[PDB]
């Protein structure tokens, strides 16, 4: 029955291609959130006085938060990941046109330019990708060829006998008779014109030496990553400290998971002069530092401004000359380990205090030579040598709350979170992944050890408890509604009032000059029935504990919500993998759980992401407020895969538990967020699951942002692909949005915003939409 | 073959039963919920066998609290995660 | 103290009875690595009874050098670096598998595997006798499976 | 024109980079299969459509499947093609076109064994 | 081979390349200096100030002026004559990069021995040599011969020479 049987018998299969998904968060029906919030909540809170977590982005030694967050809670990449990943490391590249005759479009291979199809990148690079991702052996190549294993140190010698004669330039000649005295002889060449320089017995002389250092391993970002591959030119990379990359690839990534591809855009939204950089760092370029400290005392070429790339302010400089151009605030923290924490409480600070609407907040810090050395003479990072003996591998030598911990595994990168006023994030229909119920720092004590953890953070904790007889109705939310009705109800009156007021003014005003004045005082008398409205609904709905001892800001801020102090479902540890931390942490948090009366046998659930990750000081806050969201969004909660064995010290801490495996949960609440950094730097941070929110807004007005998210986020995936296969998700601006001449007028006028040049087609300021009656 | 392999260094301890039992009892609570496990596994049993054998007054009130809170009105998997637990309660406070 | 315990031999499930059990367990590996603490960790997380203790520690039964630290350590004092334990039950599951080797291909392999399964074994009951004894312990025989 | 801007959905202009696959799937064959004669214009512009549909399972597929259009002789129905492919796929609803299958579509656009697609799916050099 | 005194065209144009850390094609010769380095004024600066101490006088905006007529305004006061710039420059590359027993005075006798190239020409030849800058400690002085004959054939290419 020939082959014609056997071939329409043969079926036609069908193999799946990588459709990398950005994840925002899933919008329910305006029914399904209205149940989980109390009825109570609707317009109770000031939106301009909540903070949202609106997008967020990492550069991690797992690549992107993405990435990042597979290999953390399901331990092993998918298709999605595995290409991610691929494309990260530069394995692969995008390619459309022909080759080899036939017209090819897909992946290829970075190097050889065969074609590679998705389903056979797990086979052919994942296991390269593991094995150059995390913590791993310190790379030389990554870190200016420094290994470890043999580390230059140069030492001093008096020479004991005359040098042989060597020929050097004249100025050179000079600068040794300059410096060695008489212990140096420099006679010219005739014919030549060049000396001869003799070292005479009694002259310094240096000989470099090899060290061979113990801390071989790190949490380095994965071998083959590369700005470029973002679409970041060469005239930015020769420039910059490699820091200033990873924020750079940092915030376009936050911004692409904001929804918002065109930064301008906010622009349409708010003033110039309202959009933060509130993201600081450790230890800002090192590599610079490097430079101007050692690279020039060895006379090394270096660039002559290396000084200004050092700067830790530096790196929120260049995102805001290449890609925001705004002239918002720029508060540049430094919180040793605790940045991240210090940069979120004070963008928070800097919304409220209304000075900003947006901030750009996370850390972000750099490993090098100089810093691995000092944190091993500190003892702080664990010696790798002593856990080779332990038969430890590389990947499990961070290993937070266990028994056999002994130091932290240092890390390298960045983390930007973009937080926004809540009214102005459902203006804009960006997407919402979290609320930022409260930040805070605190100082622990007098004491003479710098890196010693302290018990400061507990007075987040803190309130009054000797006159508990009765409930307090201070947090009985239905009592504040009603006295927020009360009070819209006085409000009601004083708008009446005021307008009779204006007729009764405007009549006696000449009938020609009317109108202008009746607008101008209309407008006056909405912005102070606005103003009162908020004033109460930030009095009731927000600022209710405030002025009260008896509610702590802990519960205060999930009181705001409708929340229990029993709602935290998961607090996520600093966790770094020492000593004296891990058990000063979870004493603190248990504590702060006990005091406020969390029920018994209700504990926190620990998630220690830097098992993983390992530390990387500076940003190691701004990847656990990542870690966070995308469980407050998953209802996920990661095990420690690293946790062996819990460490016996901590059984005492009733309110705390310790998962070695991911719990996938029926749904997560609020999350704290915990760290300490060294000199004293203790900061916390509670988020809480974004639909919380949508309890506080109608039905129309919800429907509506559901629109306009569903709207940004296609056209954010469509950007986000498109940037990906050609390199050109960073694209730095050229001009900013307003020519040199129109600078004064923009910053100048509060209501200037961009509109669409038709022309160009870009965002730009409009001169006939500066100073504008309408 | 006659290589030297062992070291007291690279001796691993294993002895924190009193979480593992806590998470353990939580991955089967969700495990339930989620309906990876029905009413027929003998996994429940098996579960239930090992979380008994890590008794304490500390995991009895991480049970007690975790399954009174349940809210046997969301599906049909959180009134059989509510019978199971009071019953696995009543265990493990008989062997304790 | 049981050898041969490694994922998906008998030792395997005798392991999750003792731990089950409550006994405080000394298993040993001779492929030791990242994947099989791992393993053993998952083990005594879902199996590990309260009260119970497992000890996962690299051994080459092969050695004689292996068998008499492995002993040596588990006796020794808490002090000095040791367990400060006393083993009530041995169960030397440890082998290797030899497989078409008829009298004529007896070499290498054959004579190590016999080391491993009977020669190392004896010295191991033998070097266990000479700790008791040492420390005075005369009612509390250690059970050989 | 008589090749009108592929990238049209109901009547205002777009992009093939802002249409959904489901759009660009029906707009194919609004301009490719002739109702009164019931029949594809070109078997080439059925290969096509085919192609594309294929090209959408692969997208939104997660595991290795059978095609759901096993031979392009069951497009000759192909408003039960497109619903039967978009029901198993429906996240190919509303999401636009991977910046990847642009390229492919455009590139499916100069296969020289087919007859020349009756529109203008891009403004670039070869617009001539 | 008869010398030949350096052109102001190759003098301004591997100082260019050099600060800008440019290959020597990589510069296009009829391009302002504010063009070429327009966002980062402060190299612009030191473009200014090394030309400044290279050829002593400088007209009025020469950041206005593509580089190509500003080499034959430079042209008029320059005689052959390398400076305390570019001398210092090349003293600086070879003490860092030719190998021990490779120096200046025996890298010119080997230009001189080899090509016949002499003073005029070997200036040249060593210009293009920091042009393109090995950033690599010379291995050996087999492989420093290589580098120079390498960069003796650029000389050539760039004047018109045959070797």
């Amino acid at each position: 029955n020939g082959n014609s049987a056997d071939a329409a018998y043969a079926q036609v299969e069908i193999q799946p291609r990588a459709n990398i998904q950005l994840d925002f968060p899933e919008l329910k029906p305006y029914k399904q959130v209205k149940q989980i919030a109390p009825a109570e909540l609707e317009g109770l809170l000031d939106l301009e006085r909540v903070i949202v977590v609106t997008g967020f982005a990492e550069v991690g030694p797992w690549g992107s938060a993405r990435t990042r967050w597979e290999m953390e809670a399901f331990g092993e990449f998918s298709l999605e990941g595995c290409v991610e990943m691929a494309w990260i490391m530069g394995f692969i590249s995008y390619h459309n046109g022909n080759l080899k005759g036939r017209p090819y479009t897909g992946w290829v291979d970075s190097k050889t330019k065969e074609p590679v199809d998705d389903k056979d990148v797990k086979a052919k690079y994942e296991t390269s990708i593991l094995e150059h991702s995390g913590i791993r052996l310190i790379e030389p190549e990554l870190f200016n060829g420094y290994n470890p294993e043999k580390k230059e140190m140069i030492q001093e010698v008096i020479v004991e006998e005359d040098l042989e004669p060597f020929e050097a330039s004249k100025e050179t000649a000079e600068q040794f008779k300059h410096q060695h005295g008489d212990k140096v002889d420099i006679f010219e060449i005739p014919e030549t014109g060049e000396y001869s320089v003799k070292l005479l017995k009694g002259a310094t002389l240096y000989i470099p030496k090899a060290l061979r250092f113990d801390r071989l391993v790190a949490g380095q970002i994965p071998t083959g990553w590369n700005a470029k591959t973002y679409g970041i030119s060469d005239d930015i990379i020769s420039q910059v400290d490699p820091i200033t990359l990873f924020v750079l690839v940092s915030v376009v990534e936050a911004f692409i998971a904001s929804g918002i591809t065109d930064p301008y855009e906010m622009y349409k939204y708010v003033h110039v002069s309202e959009v933060g950089n509130c993201s600081g760092s450790g230890m800002g370029g090192v590599s610079a530092l490097r430079g101007m400290f050692k690279d020039r005392f060895k006379d090394e070429p270096v660039q002559n401004d290396i000084l200004q790339e050092s700067f830790i302010n530096t790196m929120s400089a260049w995102v805001n000359m290449l890609l925001i151009s705004s002239s918002g605030p720029i508060k540049t923290p430094v919180g040793a380990c605790a940045t991240s924490v210090e940069s979120v409480d004070i963008g928070v600070e800097t919304i409220l205090s209304g000075k900003a609407r947006i901030c750009i907040v996370g850390g972000y810090d750099d490993f090098q030579e100089e810093g691995s050395f000092e944190f091993g003479n500190m003892k702080a990072t664990s010696n790798t040598l002593e856990e080779f003996e332990h038969g430890r591998t590389p990947a499990e030598m961070s290993r937070p709350a266990t028994t056999t911990r002994n130091g932290f595994m240092e890390a390298q990168g960045a983390g930007i979170q973009i937080i926004m006023q809540a009214d102005l994030a459902l203006k804009m229909g960006v997407p919402i992944y979290g609320i930022v119920a409260m930040a805070a720092t605190a100082t622990d004590k007098i004491g003479r050890s710098v890196p010693a953890p302290g018990k400061g953070i507990l007075t987040t904790a803190r309130e009054h408890h000797s006159s508990v007889k009765y409930a307090s109705p201070n947090l009985n939310m239905k009592y504040r509604k009603r006295q927020l009705v009360t009070r819209e109800a006085q409000i009601k009156d004083w708008v009446e009032n005021e307008l009779e007021a204006l007729k009764l003014e405007a009549e006696e005003i000449p009938s020609e000059d009317q109108n202008e004045f009746l607008l101008e005082r209309t407008r006056e008398i909405h912005n102070e029935a606005e103003s009162q409205l908020r004033a109460a609904q930030q009095q009731w709905g927000n600022d209710f504990y405030k002025r009260d001892p008896r509610i702590a800001p802990l519960r205060g801020a999930l009181a705001t919500y409708g929340l229990t102090i029993d709602d935290l479902g998961v607090a996520s540890f600093h966790g770094t993998s020492t000593k004296a931390n891990d058990k000063n942490e979870s004493a603190t948090i248990n504590e702060m759980m006990k005091h406020l009366g969390r029920s018994e046998g209700n504990p926190v659930i620990g998630v220690f992401q830097k098992f993983l990750t390992g530390h990387p000081k500076g940003a190691a806050g701004a990847w656990m407020m990542n870690g966070a969201l995308q469980i407050l969004n998953s209802g996920i909660i990661p095990g420690n895969r690293n946790a062996d064995n819990v460490d016996k010290i901590l059984e005492q801490f009733e309110y705390v538990l310790y998962p070695s495996k991911t719990l996938k949960t029926d749904g997560v609440r609020a999350v704290s967020i915990t760290s300490f950094g060294f000199g004293q730097k203790g900061g916390q941070a509670i988020v809480v699951h974004p639909d919380y929110l949508y309890g506080a807004i109608t039905e129309d007005r919800y429907n509506e942002y559901v629109a306009k998210v569903s709207a940004r986020e296609k056209s954010a995936y469509k950007f986000f692909h498109n940037g990906m296969i050609y390199n050109k998700l960073f694209v730095s601006k050229e001009h900013a949005p307003y020519t040199d001449e129109l600078e004064e007028d923009v910053y100048l006028d509060p209501l200037a915003r961009v509109s669409k040049d038709k022309k160009s087609g870009s965002l730009t300021f409009n001169s006939k939409n500066i100073q504008s009656k309408d | 073959g006659v290589a030297t392999s062992f070291s007291r260094k690279k001796a691993r301890t294993f002895d924190s039963s009193w979480n593992w039992a806590k998470q353990s009892l939580l991955s089967l609570y969700f495990e339930i919920i989620h309906g990876v496990l029905k009413n027929v596994d003998r996994e429940v049993v098996s579960e239930a066998i090992n979380i008994m054998n890590r008794s304490n007054d500390a995991l009895i009130k991480f049970m007690e609290y975790h399954i009174s809170n349940t809210d046997e009105t969301k599906g049909e998997n959180y009134q059989l995660v509510k019978t199971l637990g009071e019953q696995l309660i009543e265990n493990c406070k008989q062997v304790l | 103290l049981i050898t041969g315990a490694g994922k998906g031999s008998i030792g395997a499930e005798v392991l999750q009875g003792l731990l089950q059990g409550g006994a405080k367990v000394v298993v040993t590996t001779s492929r030791f690595s990242k994947q099989v603490t791992d393993y053993y960790q998952s083990i005594y997380a879902k199996y590990g009874a309260k009260g119970s203790t497992l000890i996962v520690v690299p051994f080459n039964q092969g050695s004689k050098q292996d068998v008499e630290a492995l002993i040596e350590f588990i006796y020794d004092t808490e002090k000095n670096g040791g367990l400060g334990w006393d083993l009530d039950a041995i169960i030397p599951f440890a082998a290797i598998p030899e497989q078409g080797i008829e009298l004529e291909h007896i070499d290498s392999k054959s004579e190590f595997a016999h080391r491993i399964m009977l020669t190392n074994i004896l010295r191991m009951m033998g070097c266990v006798k000479k700790q008791k004894s040492a420390r005075g312990i005369e009612t509390r025989p250690a059970q050989v499976i | 024109f008589q090749k009108p801007w592929f990238a049209t959905v109901n009547g205002q202009a777009r992009d093939l980079a802002t249409m959904t696959y489901e759009e660009v799937a029906k707009r194919l064959v609004e301009l490719m299969f002739i109702r009164s004669t019931n029949s594809w214009f070109d078997v080439t512009w059925r290969t096509f459509t085919g192609d594309f549909l294929r090209r959408v399972e692969e997208r939104f597929t997660k595991s290795k499947t059978l095609s759901l259009i096993q031979s392009y002789s069951l497009l000759d129905k192909p408003d039960e093609a497109i619903e039967k492919v978009f029901n198993a796929y429906p996240a190919a609803r509303e999401q636009f076109l991977n910046a990847q299958d642009i390229d492919h579509f455009l590139s499916m656009c100069q296969n020289p064994m087919q007859k020349p697609v009756p529109f203008v799916p891009v403004l670039d050099r070869r617009f001539e | 081979i008869a010398d030949e005194p350096v052109k102001a065209s190759l003098l301004l144009h591997v100082l260019v390349a050099h600060k800008l850390k440019k290959s020597l094609d990589s510069i296009p010769m009829s391009k302002t200096i504010k063009d070429l380095v327009g966002g980062k004024s402060t190299v612009q600066n030191e473009i200014l100030g090394d030309l400044g101490k290279e050829f002593g006088t400088t007209p009025e905006k020469p950041e206005e002026t593509p580089l190509e007529e500003l080499a034959e305004t430079f042209q008029d006061t320059f005689s052959g004559a390398l400076g305390k710039q570019s001398s210092s420059l090349l003293s600086r590359l070879i003490s860092s990069k030719m190998p021990g027993g490779f120096t200046i005075t025996v890298a010119r006798k080997y230009l001189q021995t080899r090509w016949g190239l002499p003073s005029g020409r070997q200036d040249g030849v060593l210009l293009v040599a920091l042009s393109n800058e090995p950033a690599a400690r010379l291995g050996s002085e087999a492989d420093a011969k290589a580098f120079l004959d390498s960069m003796a054939q650029k000389y050539a290419s760039i004047v018109g020479v045959d070797l």
